[PDB]
């Protein structure tokens, strides 16, 4: 079992900023090369949706805006420029061997 | 001196050396390849031309002389001193991808100690992308692309090979297959710690498991839906395409690095052998056990094949177009994982390897380790164990670099670069030095006051006709012939040809650099040095 | 295209079991995980288990491997979720995930409407 802290808890920029979404993990989730760890983003009323896996690549229908990046136990995620469309709750899945359990969710406002 | 103690003791290790990890998966590929059922004939006669006659002067100049690999030409021709330090150049080489594929089998061993075998399922982290390629399945559905779950597991874990773009990209080290490669290399230690009495020790129950082990593999395989269909697809006689050279020329390879002369390692086990014994029934007696074990082996991996080829519905010849040693960690792993007794039966196949190579590495290292201490002397009292460890030590920093996450690439150029024409010119020096530096009359003396009897007028002309010419062929068609070696998914540059004809090139290149060293540290003019440098000194 | 169908929203009943399904379609179904998670109301996901229809392996991460069960059907494309002994905390909402290869890092990019179990 694998735990997540994602920091901040709450995030509020102004529109057309950088917005930067951390994740820690307990262990490493790199073995073969590829970074077991996705996000994902839900709105109020709305199913979860993909926004990069590997945490390196992108989704098939996510604009080039949510760029990810990090490896080993630190991870982020940066959404520049973001409009009053990325108003949302943004996850932080492992998937290890070990286990697959959600972060904490960091509800970006404004 | 020491001795070998019992009679079974030499025997053993010779077969062990004998039988190596090559003739498992190489040879009735080769065979396939190369005829079938017609493929025999040719074997046997590049056999009996060049390997038996081979194997014969070897284990005599061992029991006779009792020196290794660098005191034996102080001894015969000592212009050629320099052989030592090629076979043991040549050795190092070979040891590298021996150990790192030793290494990969421990690590499947290991990683076949659980009830569900991981390379059967398409459902872990390695096993990612195309796996429509499954068994027992009505549905055909057949892709360019597609591949097995066992090839991940293979390339994806254990290599993790995907982390690599090929020989000009090598970047980390995996340290599941270093911790495999130390573990080895500690048995390796351990099982050459004192001498030859404990190699032999280890030896006697090293070279028997894959004989029974064997023989389950078959009475397994032989009751196998299918299986007649290999069986009689290997035992296939097409004399049309043996009409080429090539299969002369596969054969005649074959035949050579599986009994082995010329590098190194039946001088020094016959130099603890008493003068009274008999090399020419023991030689006679290895080279048969190795034909047969080829043979059963090629019979099994064929039976899995035949077996695998009807629950598949795919004809021969396409299941197994890779060569080297993934064909037996992809089909037989998948073939064990398909079949009912999975755990045990992947257990002790891979134990069946560890013992293969583990048999040939401890052959070749302790012969290594004779040649060196014969030639120094004062180095045998109390720094036996350290020139092991110092061995041990050197073999693991070389195969550090095979070690690495791209390393296949470098194990396949070790494996077809290093068993190229280096093995080949040192025992075509060899036989020509013995039969024209050091004389057939003489060594047929030697042999005569050795055993008993002189030997027959066919090793007589064959030492002196055949088998230099036959090396000779084979030097001057592994030559005018790049291999164009290519992995999974790779095609080797063009720099690889030169960086594999540089490395063959560095172990043979001590002997001419040692001709001159002698020709010009001895006084005198040039026709006394020849003659200084071929007349032996005195005991 | 990969579509998961899932079914509609039951009710929670104290003591009583529920079953709910997931029919998925576009894709390989015996060669790809079939998650499920648990989003209560006002909090976050929470993960309840994964299984391959491949060959039927069922994993769970915590409180849920007693009282989850799900099984497969290749015949229909369909997996179901047998939820017991039904409290005042499993009354959210039940996504089915389907996740991606292992070069995406097992990527739960298709999701299911999920089923409000109120
Ligand atoms: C099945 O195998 C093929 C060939 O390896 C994969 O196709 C390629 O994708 C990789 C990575 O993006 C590229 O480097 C190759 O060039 C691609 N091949 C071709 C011919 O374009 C394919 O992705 C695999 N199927 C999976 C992973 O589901
Ligand atoms: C399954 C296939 C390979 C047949 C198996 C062949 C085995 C059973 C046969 C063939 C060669 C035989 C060996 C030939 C040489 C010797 C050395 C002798 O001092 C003791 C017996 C021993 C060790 C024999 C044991 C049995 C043996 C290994
Ligand atoms: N056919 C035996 C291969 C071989 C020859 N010399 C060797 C030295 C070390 C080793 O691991 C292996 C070898
Ligand atoms: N199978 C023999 C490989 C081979 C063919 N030609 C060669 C030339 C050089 C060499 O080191 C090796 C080779
Ligand atoms: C592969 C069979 C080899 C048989 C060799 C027999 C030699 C007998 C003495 C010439
Ligand atoms: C996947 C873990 C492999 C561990 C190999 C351990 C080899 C023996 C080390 C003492
Ligand atoms: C007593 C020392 C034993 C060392 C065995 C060889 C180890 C090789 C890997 C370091
Ligand atoms: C990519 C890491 C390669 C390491 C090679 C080590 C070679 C050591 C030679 C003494
Ligand atoms: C076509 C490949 C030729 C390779 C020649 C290498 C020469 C090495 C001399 C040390
Ligand atoms: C080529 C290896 C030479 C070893 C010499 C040890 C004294
Ligand atoms: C570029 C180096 C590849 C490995 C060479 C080993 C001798
Ligand atoms: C993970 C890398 C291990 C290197 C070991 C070198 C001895
Ligand atoms: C680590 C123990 C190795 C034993 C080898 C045989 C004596
Ligand atoms: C399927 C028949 C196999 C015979 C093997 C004889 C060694
Ligand atoms: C050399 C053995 C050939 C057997 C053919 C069986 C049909
Ligand atoms: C006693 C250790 C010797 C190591 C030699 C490495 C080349
Ligand atoms: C391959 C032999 C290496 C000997 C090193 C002695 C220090
Ligand atoms: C990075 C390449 C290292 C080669 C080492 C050869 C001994
Ligand atoms: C066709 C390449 C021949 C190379 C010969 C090197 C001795
Ligand atoms: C062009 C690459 C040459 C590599 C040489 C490694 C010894
Ligand atoms: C190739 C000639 C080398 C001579 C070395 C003398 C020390
Ligand atoms: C192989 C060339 C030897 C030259 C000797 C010159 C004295
Ligand atoms: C590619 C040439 C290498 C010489 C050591
Ligand atoms: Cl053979
Ligand atoms: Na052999
Ligand atoms: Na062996």
């Amino acid at each position: 079992d694998i735990v997540l802290t994602q920091s901040p808890a709450s995030l509020a920029v102004s529109l057309g900023q950088r917005a930067t979404i951390s994740c820690r993990a307990s262990e490493s989730v790199d073995n073969y090369g590829i970074s077991f760890l996705n996000w994902f983003q839900q709105k109020p009323g709305q199913p979860p949706k993909l926004l990069i896996y590997a945490a390196s690549n992108q989704g098939s229908g996510v604009p080039a805006r949510f760029s990810g990046s990090g490896s080993g136990t630190y991870f982020s995620l940066n959404i520049h420029p973001m409009e009053e469309d990325d108003t949302a709750v943004y996850f932080c899945q492992q998937t290890k061997g070990v286990s697959w359990t959600f972060g904490g969710g960091t509800k970006v406002e404004i | 001196r020491e001795t070998w103690g019992k009679k079974v003791d030499f025997l053993l290790s010779v077969i062990g050396y004998a039988v190596d990890l090559g003739n498992v998966w190489r040879f009735p590929y080769i065979c396939y390849q190369n005829g079938g059922g017609a493929f025999l004939l040719p074997y046997t006669i590049m056999a009996i031309f060049g390997g038996i006659p081979l194997f014969y002067m070897e284990l005599a100049l061992g029991q006779y002389h009792r020196n290794g690999c660098i005191s034996i030409w102080r001894k015969i021709c000592p212009i050629f001193k320099g052989i030592g330090y090629a076979i043991c150049i040549i050795a190092f080489y070979i040891a590298s991808y021996y150990n790192t594929i030793m290494a990969w089998a421990l690590y499947y061993l290991i990683s076949s100690f659980t009830d569900q075998l991981p390379w059967t399922s398409c459902k872990n982290s390695w096993n990612t992308g195309n796996c429509t390629n499954y068994f027992s399945e009505d549905n055909i559905t057949w892709t360019l692309h597609s591949t097995s779950p066992a090839e991940e597991f293979y390339t994806r874990h254990v290599l993790q090979i995907h982390r690599s773009k090929g020989l000009q990209d090598l970047g980390g080290i995996s340290w599941q297959l270093a911790l495999c490669i130390m573990l080895i290399f500690t048995v390796i230690y351990f099982s050459i710690w004192k001498g030859v009495k404990t190699s032999g020790k280890v030896v006697w129950v090293t070279a028997t498991f894959p004989y029974i082990i064997l023989s389950v593999l078959l009475v397994r395989g032989a009751t196998l839906p299918g299986a007649w269909r290999g069986v009689l697809f290997y035992l296939k006689p097409n004399w049309q395409k043996l009409l080429e050279t090539g299969v002369w020329i596969d054969a005649a390879a074959q035949i050579f690095f599986s009994l082995g002369p010329g590098f190194g390692v039946l001088l020094a086990f016959a130099s603890y052998n008493k003068f009274n014994n008999n090399c020419y029934q023991d030689a006679l007696v290895t080279s048969v056990v190795n034909c047969m074990t080829s043979f059963v082996s090629g019979f099994v991996i064929f039976t899995v094949l035949g077996y695998m080829a009807e629950m598949r519905n795919e004809d021969v010849s396409e299941v197994a177009k890779d060569a080297g040693p993934s064909l037996l960690f992809i089909t037989y792993a998948e073939a064990i994982a398909n079949m009912p007794a999975s755990t045990f039966f992947a257990i002790i196949f891979f134990l069946m390897l560890i013992t293969l190579g583990l048999d040939s590495t401890f052959a070749g290292l302790e012969g290594v380790i004779t040649a060196v201490l014969d030639e120094f002397p004062h180095v045998w009292a109390k720094r036996r164990e350290r020139f092991v460890l110092a061995v041990v030590i050197t073999c693991f920093f070389g195969s550090l670099v095979t070690l690495t996450f791209g390393g296949a690439y470098v194990v396949k150029l070790l494996e077809e670069y290093a068993t190229g024409p280096a093995v080949l010119t040192v025992a075509l020096i060899e036989a020509v030095a013995v039969s024209w530096f050091y004389g057939i009359t003489q060594f047929c003396r030697d042999v005569k006051e050795m055993l008993g009897f002189s030997p027959g007028w066919f090793w007589r002309i064959c030492w002196v006709a055949i088998s230099p010419l036959f090396l000779l062929f084979i030097i001057c068609s592994f030559l005018m012939s790049p291999p164009q070696l290519r992995l999974f998914q790779y095609n080797y540059p063009y720099w690889s040809i030169i960086l594999g004809y540089c490395i063959g090139t560095s172990s043979f290149i001590c002997i001419p650099t040692y001709i001159a060293y002698r020709l010009i540290i001895t006084p005198g003019t040039f026709k006394e040095r020849i003659i200084k440098s071929i007349t032996p000194e005195t005991p | 295209q990969v579509q998961l169908q899932q079914s509609g929203p039951e009710l929670v009943k104290l003591g009583a079991s529920v079953r709910i399904s997931c029919k998925a379609s576009g894709y390989r179904f015996s060669y790809s995980w079939m998650n499920w998670v648990k989003q209560r109301p006002g909090k976050g996901l929470e993960w309840i288990g994964r299984i391959y229809p491949g060959d039927g392996d069922t994993k769970y991460s915590g409180k849920f491997k007693g009282k989850a069960t799900l099984t497969a059907d290749k015949s229909s494309s369909t997996v179901y979720m047998q939820l017991s002994s039904l409290t005042s905390e499993d009354s959210a909402v039940y996504f089915c995930a389907r996740s991606a290869y292992g070069s995406e890092g097992f990527a739960m990019d298709y999701w299911g409407q999920g089923t409000s179990v109120t």
